């Protein structure tokens, strides 16, 4: 058994012991280095009331290196691009081994909260979460309805 | 808490950073292989690994705590002693 295999062991028995409240994220099969992710849309973001789906991908070197991270459901975002890759720091040149899944899950969860327009991924999206908000935030609530509902 | 945040496990051979920051000596040379010159909690620059944390390896064996996977009541100066010879700890890994 390798640290990684220990450490991704420890994390799984840590969230059956004290479960998140609005994530859940497990195993598939008996790949313990594969897991999916439920997060919740956050209360008062655009978002709110849709279930959005994650696929986690463990390195090796877990936890010295970021667990790769997409989107399966599709979301309007200026972060997140149709193939569900996610531009976020941490899960790039400000991964720490202290970090978690569970830290990741809430970092992600506050993504969609407090989106990041400077640095985007979708240069499109970016610029009506810039310039008129509204329109983000109705185009945002019908992908969700669509998508994540 | 005796937890070193790198490997999530009781601390063994702990070693304190410049930063006021405590891990398994193995666990901060790990680290600093990957990503050198940088404390695996707070990212803040590194000269070397730390010192022994003396004082933290002291009251650990003043404190005790039964085993996650077997519950038999161990001192955490002795617990990654135990967990590498805990028979139910082997038969998951
Ligand atoms: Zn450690
Ligand atoms: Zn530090
Ligand atoms: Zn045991």
């Amino acid at each position: 058994g390798s640290m990684a295999l220990k450490r991704i062991h420890k994390e799984l028995n840590d969230l059956a012991r004290d479960p998140p409240a609005q994530s859940r994220a497990g195993p598939v099969g008996d790949d313990m280095f594969h897991w999916q992710a439920t997060i919740m849309g956050p209360n008062d973001s655009p978002y709110q009331g849709g279930v959005f789906f994650l696929t986690i991908h463990f390195p090796t070197d877990y936890p010295f290196k970021p667990p790769k991270v997409a989107f399966t459901t599709r979301i309007y975002h200026p972060n997140i691009n149709s193939n569900g890759s996610i531009k976020l720091d941490i899960l790039r040149s400000q991964w720490s081994p202290a970090l978690t899944i569970s830290k990741v899950l809430l970092s992600i969860s506050s993504l969609l909260s407090d989106p990041n327009p400077d640095d985007p991924l979708v240069p499109e999206i970016a610029r009506i979460y810039k310039t008129d908000r509204e329109k983000y935030n109705r185009i945002a609530r019908e992908w969700t309805q669509k998508y994540a509902m | 808490s005796f937890d070193c945040a790198v490997c999530l496990e009781v601390l063994h051979q702990p070693v304190r950073t410049r930063c006021g920051h405590v891990f398994c000596r193995s666990c901060i040379a790990t680290s600093l292989k990957n990503n050198k010159w940088t404390c695996p909690y707070c990212r803040a620059y590194l000269p070397s690994e730390g010192v022994p944390a003396t004082d933290v390896a002291k009251r650990m064996k003043s404190e005790y705590k039964n085993c996650a996977e077997c519950d038999t009541l161990v001192c955490l100066s002795e617990m990654r002693a135990h967990i590498r010879t805990c028979q139910k700890y082997i038969d998951k890994y």
